[PDB]
């Protein structure tokens, strides 16, 4: 039925790159774009193994409760099927942390007892195998509501990181 | 907590006739005690204008939370300058009646000396009500979760069954997968921070790299096309490509962490489990063998009346360390 | 700037080729100086040099007023014999050594009596003299400022000239295939290097490996559509055509002397007269005083 | 087009007043930090106030070229919080600093080793510096291609987004 082509590998690489870009976009005005790039119709999205239903509320809680980081991508998967619209990748992502002691919105941690930002204070990174099962119609740029499964699970988090999960 | 103040006015220690190297080795003694747990310290007026004898205390007592060091006799900040990212979780410090605490920098540099401070000398220098949700996580994590409890039960059952079968003999990959059920396999070269506990330094999986269908690893198309998975024959090729490893999930069921969900597009259900895979034996097909290495299966099985049939068959080599399940 | 008058007075400059860095005069003396009772007999040396693009081989003797070339050969003259790609490797060095050897022996008249080592097997063989008649033309290798390592292309050109048929005295331990742990040679490595086997090994290995570096590095062989198992036949046909037609032919220039001279002179600059220099100094004085 | 001001050398050195187990300790530290084996260095002359005789080892050092150079440099700037002080910059266009308490460099808190310090020194150049390092036809660098203080300060102020005080 199926085969082994470079289309699924290029799709996995481009999806990992676009996912890293959309997760490093720290502003709140693009939090609708994450749900619109994922399956806004129906999906299964568990990020850090959380019982989440819709991606919109999760992206809103992300832009209100998470800052930016870096994502070192080191491995991808490419599994495809016929008559089911299957395309499965697994980004081996080393995801960093943000030592701003707040969310993305550039807060002031000091309780005011009486500008330009600081240096990009980062912390230790955690390894994860973020699995994305999406639909393989994107060989000619069709990626509108295709990601049926978004499973973020981790492997190892260093003790030097600021935020503790 | 332990108090180490006024030891030069205690007859149990004054007549013993002995201080700097004594306290710098008493840090080692208190670290090798390991059963007399003390979090904070009380060593006010320790007869030092500098902080030499209390320098290794930040490394030896890394669970510091508070310190009262008043009536000090310090007139500098360079002795305390080494305390950046060292006892930085402590939340209380005051060494007043001194030229180190009555200066100007006591409100602008003390927060740098202890960023995680929820208090500052019987006050609050930061929003301590919101710091527990801003400087840390907002909620906890789930070491095992799914869309439903019975869904997690059946997912863990099929995951442990597949792991036990791949441990015993994976020769029936052709009988486990259908004509459409394909696979994928890759390896994780780069690693995390070096201070990660029991962390593999490098992926010592040098007998599985040629059949790794990873996108950003190799730059070619035909190479990933040959290393990628067809049906049952190439599925068994990927099954006997790597080193056979008995599942280290029954030892640490906690560190064997599995999430799960469904698949609405095919009335299926998915499970992403991750555990260790220690390989005593290897692949018989022709630095060489494995090391401490983990594995993670992201399967998508569609059930029936008889059994479940897989749709995705993933293999991930990684760098083994501790898991995100424990507290 | 350390520019004292006393320093620049007492400073002694070195020789011109020493200041520009092109002649080791120690080795030059020990190489050029002749036995005084062989009165007017020239010591002939084989100068072999490597640029970034070319190999030069030259037979030089020395006089009082300057050196004299007896014969010469270049690596960029190989496309009339074969090789168009890889013009500065070990196999090209072997080829240009063989070419200058056959050219010099033909120019003297000893080509039909010192045939060299045909059917090369990569062994060690000095050109032995004949029982009757003359004895072979002897040359001394001159390598200049290049370091002596095992596996170098200067000794590749050395083996090429000696198998061409010149007597050049040498040992074997700088040949690629020498084992320092056994003090012996393995001549199959010499055979594969003389026929260019390491480039073919890399071509096959990178063809199995990533083809981006293959299509970047060996793109000329893909454009010429020559398979990796044809390099030995290329080297063999080049050896046959070198031993067939050894004589030199010029480049048949269009840039004749007067035309090239007038064009290069129109492009390049010239000097200025002291009259105009004194006028410029007078203008400098007038603009400084007004 | 060619003038670029890239990283030529990152040299890490640890100097030890003793000649005990501390040199083997710092040798293992440098072999764990850099990906290469280090080199111990003999004392030049005798002092008797530092307690030093000649021909016995004092210090350890190692040189790093390539991407690991700017990796180590980014870690050292993270320790130094991206601040230099308008000293630490030579007229010839090299720059360095020194780090106390090397635990904040990925090095763990092992008591079998303990605490050391380090000196990092960065040598800068431009392409075409082979002319002063080759053997045949050695030359110099012309007086427009040399790396100078203002060139290094401006280029590695605008990259790494650092600050140079005073």
């Amino acid at each position: 039925m199926v085969m082994n082509d470079a289309n699924q590998a290029q799709i996995t690489a481009t999806f990992t790159k676009k996912i890293l870009a959309h997760l490093d976009d720290p502003d709140s005005n693009k939090l609708a774009q994450f749900v619109q790039l994922f399956n806004p119709n129906n999906c299964r999205i568990i990020f850090n193994a959380t019982p989440f239903a819709q991606a919109t509320v999760f992206l809103q809680m992300w832009q209100n409760q998470v800052v930016q980081t870096q994502h070192a991508l080191t491995g991808v998967d490419y599994h495809a099927i016929p008559g089911s619209g299957t395309l499965i990748c697994n980004v081996n992502c080393k995801v960093r942390f943000d030592e701003s002691g707040r969310d993305k919105m550039g807060q002031d941690a000091t309780v005011p007892i009486q500008m330009n930002k600081p240096r990009p204070l980062w912390g230790p990174y955690f390894g994860i195998s973020l699995q994305l099962i999406i639909d393989d119609r994107i060989f000619r740029n069709d990626f509108n509501g295709v990601i049926s499964g978004f499973n973020y699970n981790m492997v190892y988090k260093p003790e030097d990181s600021l935020l503790k999960i | 907590l332990l108090n180490l103040g006024a030891l030069h006015s205690d007859p149990e220690l004054i007549q013993k006739g002995v201080q700097s190297k004594m306290f710098p080795a008493m840090m080692k003694l208190a670290s090798t005690e390991k059963s007399l747990i003390v979090e904070s310290v009380n060593l006010a007026d320790n007869q030092l204008k500098d902080i030499s004898a209390i320098s290794t205390l930040a490394q030896t007592f890394p669970n510091l939370k508070n310190l009262c060091l008043a009536n000090n006799q310090i007139f500098r900040f360079r002795s305390l300058e080494v305390w950046k990212n060292k006892f930085k979780d402590l939340r209380e410090l005051l060494m007043t009646n001194n030229p180190i605490t009555t200066d100007k920098l006591y409100r602008t540099e003390m927060l740098r000396l202890f960023p995680k401070l929820v208090v500052l000398d019987n006050v609050i220098v930061r929003d301590e009500q919101k710091l527990q949700t801003v400087y840390s996580l907002p909620m906890k994590i789930q070491q095992f979760f799914f869309e439903n409890d019975a869904l997690g039960q059946s997912s863990t059952d099929f995951a442990t069954n597949f792991l036990n079968l791949w441990d015993n003999n994976r020769e029936q990959l052709l009988n486990l997968y259908s004509p459409q059920s394909q696979f994928s396999v890759s390896v994780d070269s780069t690693i995390p921070p070096s201070t990660v506990t029991d962390s593999d330094q490098t992926p010592a999986f040098g007998y599985y790299m040629s059949s790794s269908r990873n996108i950003s690893k190799v730059s070619s198309e035909k190479s990933i096309q040959q290393r990628l998975s067809i049906g049952q024959e190439s599925i068994n090729s990927i099954f006997k490509t790597l080193p056979k490893t008995k599942h280290h999930l029954q030892e640490q069921p906690n560190e064997y962490s599995m999430e799960t969900i469904s698949y609405p597009q095919i009335n299926g259900f998915v499970i992403t489990l991750h555990g260790f895979f220690e390989e005593t034996g290897k692949p018989e097909l022709e630095n060489n063998k494995l090391s401490k290495k983990s594995f993670d299966r992201t399967w998508v099985i569609v059930p029936m009346n008889n059994s479940v049939i897989i749709a995705s068959d993933l293999l991930t080599v990684r760098a083994y360390s501790t898991g995100a399940w424990k507290t | 700037d350390a520019k004292s008058s006393a320093y620049s007075s007492r400073f002694q400059t070195p020789f011109r080729r020493r200041r520009e860095g092109k002649t080791d005069y120690y080795q030059r003396k020990r190489l050029v100086t002749q036995h005084k009772a062989k009165y007017n007999t020239p010591k002939y040396r084989l100068v072999v040099r490597f640029t970034n693009k070319d190999i030069i081989c030259q037979i030089i003797s020395s006089t009082i007023t300057g050196d004299v070339v007896l014969a010469a050969a270049y690596s960029h003259e190989l496309p009339r014999y074969g090789i168009t790609h890889g013009l500065t490797n070990w196999a090209a060095a072997y080829a240009t050594g063989l070419l200058i050897a056959r050219r010099t022996l033909q120019k003297l008249g000893l080509d039909e009596t010192y045939k060299g080592v045909e059917e090369v097997e990569g062994e060690y063989e000095l050109t032995e003299a004949v029982e009757d008649g003359p004895r072979p033309f002897k040359v001394f290798l001159d390598i200049g400022l290049q370091r002596t390592t095992t596996g170098a292309r200067v000794f590749g050109a050395l083996k090429g000239a000696s198998d061409g048929g010149l007597y050049v005295p040498h040992s074997e331990n700088r040949f690629p295939g020498w084992d320092f742990e056994t003090e012996e040679i393995d001549p199959e490595l010499l055979r594969s290097y003389i026929f260019g086997g390491h480039v073919s090994q890399y071509m096959e290995e990178l063809a199995d490996d990533d083809e981006e570096r293959f299509s970047e590095l060996f793109k000329g062989y893909l454009a010429d559509d020559i398979d990796a198992d044809s390099l030995e036949d290329i080297y063999t046909s080049a050896h046959e055509a070198i031993r067939a037609d050894p004589a030199f032919k010029p480049t048949e220039k269009k840039f004749t002397k007067e035309q090239y001279a007038a064009e290069s002179k129109k492009y390049r600059q010239t000097k200025l007269s002291k009259e105009e220099r004194a006028a410029r100094v007078a203008a400098k004085i007038a603009a400084l005083a007004g | 087009p060619m003038r670029d001001l890239k990283i030529e050398k990152l040299v890490l050195n640890i100097s030890v007043g003793e000649s005990g187990d501390r040199l083997t300790r710092a040798s293992k530290v440098l072999e764990q930090l850099s990906g290469q084996t280090p080199v111990q260095s003999k004392a030049r002359y005798t002092v008797r106030t530092f307690g030093i005789r000649r021909n016995e080892k004092i210090a350890v050092h190692v040189t790093v070229r390539g991407p690991k150079a700017e990796e180590i440099l980014e870690r050292g700037l993270k320790v130094k919080e991206y601040q230099l002080r308008d000293r630490n910059f030579s007229a010839t266009g090299n720059f360095g600093f020194g780090i106390d308490e090397h635990i904040d460099l990925g090095i763990k808190y092992d008591p079998s080793i303990g605490i050391f310090g380090m000196d990092f020194y960065v040598v800068m150049n431009r392409p075409g510096a082979r002319v002063t390092r080759r053997k045949r036809c050695k030359g110099t660098v012309g007086n427009s291609h040399k790396t100078t203080k203002e060139d290094t300060v401006s280029w590695f102020k605008q990259k790494y987004d650092a600050d140079v005080l005073d």
